[PDB]
């Protein structure tokens, strides 16, 4: 998921 | 011109000891010296005094940072006006040591902050020391040098760092600084000892993998991810990992990593990642859990530590605190409240105190020694601490 420069985030799918 | 590449080996310094043993002399003729001799950029004595605020975890420290060159090795080099600066930086890691230079002055030989120093090196995990017996131009004698020389032997093995193993540089920061050629070689003999007692320091990609967790959330039918900042190491889709702190520990496998809307065959320390776990559901993983490499990491509930409480300045609290304060222990990604014992003697710890304090939390978190944590109470941080060793 969910970032996307550098904020916690993610995904995995 | 090369040297632009980094491919050197990097290694992170620092002077300790004393205030006026000599330090930033020292760090300025160190520069200096190595300019002459290699090629580099020599920095002045008032540029390395003159240090800059720097805010480390919360805490407002002065740090001056220099860098200088060996054929072989690349350094990075910390120096400090006040003692205050050396607590605090040694404390919250703001400062990153893979081997310190403990000055002492020949004239005075050891005093208060060469004891406290080599003390707080050895609970903060500061891993080798060399020594730069400093002022030697100022002490024609031997029995006077062979004499401190013994002492502060002596002194570093009773907080056991290797004193008879220990490298000793008899020398002069100022007349080095000055350009005398006799006391410029104490300082090259010095980098030797950088480059041949420091041992190249183990890469944070190259640790067993941690990943502190802080959001957690489930892909219909794929399972349940984890993000948060890769701490160390690298984690590679099909390993297994342990789930560790807070509840007992689970085991699982990653079935995926995922880092700005892009999947990714394994998640590099240092990233922000979310990662894909097997079998795990959404309720029995949590913030403030680590993902970590099997068997490499374990809860503990009880530890001992350093512990600098804030100054009223640093925005930490106006009063002392006293046995019986039941605070929020803050590591890595989750708090936890636990009840602390004082050393013998002591009833109350001043803000801008530093002290040994054994913690026992509520709850289980995973932890190993130099594991740095804050001190928060409604609703701001007051203090810093340092895991000196897990007690369980
Ligand atoms: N005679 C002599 N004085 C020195 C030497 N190194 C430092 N000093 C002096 O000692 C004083 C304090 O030194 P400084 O580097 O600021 O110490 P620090 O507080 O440890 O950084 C200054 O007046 C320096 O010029 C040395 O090798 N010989
Ligand atoms: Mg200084
Ligand atoms: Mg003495």
């Amino acid at each position: 998921s969910c970032n996307c420069f550098c904020y916690p985030c993610c995904s995995c799918x | 011109k090369e040297k632009f590449e980094r491919t050197k080996p990097h290694v992170n310094v620092g002077t300790i000891g004393h205030v006026d043993h000599g330090k930033t002399t020292l760090t300025a003729a160190i520069t200096t010296v190595l300019a002459k001799t290699y090629g580099g950029a020599a920095r002045a004595f008032d540029q390395i005094d003159n240090a800059p605020e720097e805010k480390a975890r919360g805490i407002t420290i002065n740090t001056s940072h220099v860098e200088y060159d060996t054929p072989t090795r690349h350094y990075a080099h910390v120096d400090c006006p006040g003692h205050a600066d050396y607590v605090k930086n040694m404390i919250t890691g703001a400062a990153q040591m893979d081997g310190a230079i403990l000055v002492v002055a020949a004239t005075d030989g050891p005093m208060p902050q060469t004891r406290e120093h080599i003390l707080l090196g050895r609970q903060v995990g500061v891993p080798y020391i060399i020594v730069f017996l400093n002022k030697c131009d100022m002490v024609d004698d031997e029995e006077l040098l062979e004499l401190v020389e013994m002492e502060v032997r002596e002194l570093l093995s009773q907080y056991d760092f290797p004193g008879d193993d220990t490298p000793i540089v008899r020398g002069s920061a100022l007349k080095a600084l000055e350009g005398d050629a006799e006391w410029e070689a104490k300082i090259l003999e010095l980098a030797g000892f950088l480059d041949s007692y420091i041992p190249e320091p183990e890469r944070a990609i190259d640790k067993p993998f941690l990943l502190p967790i802080e959001d957690v959330f489930s892909i219909s039918g794929r399972g349940t991810v984890v993000t948060g900042r890769v701490e160390r190491g690298i984690i590679k889709v099909g390993e297994e990992v342990e789930i560790v702190g807070i509840k007992e520990t689970q085991k699982s496998t990653c079935t995926g990593v995922e880092m700005f809307r892009k999947l990714l065959d394994e998640g590099r320390a240092g990233e922000n990642v979310g990662v894909l776990l097997r079998g795990i559901k959404r309720e029995e993983i949590e913030r403030g859990q680590v993902l970590a490499k099997p068997g490499t990491i374990k809860p503990h509930t009880k530890f001992e530590s350093e512990v600098y409480i804030l100054s009223k300045d640093e925005g930490g609290r106006h009063t002392p605190f006293f046995k019986g304060y039941r605070p929020q222990f803050y590591f890595r990604t989750t708090d936890v409240t636990g009840t602390i014992e004082l050393p013998e003697g002591v009833e109350m710890v001043m803000p801008g105190d530093n002290i040994k304090m054994v913690v026992t939390l509520i709850h289980p978190i995973a932890m190993d020694d130099g594991l740095r944590f804050a001190i928060r109470e409604g609703g701001r941080t007051v203090g810093a601490g340092v895991v000196a060793k897990v007690l369980g």
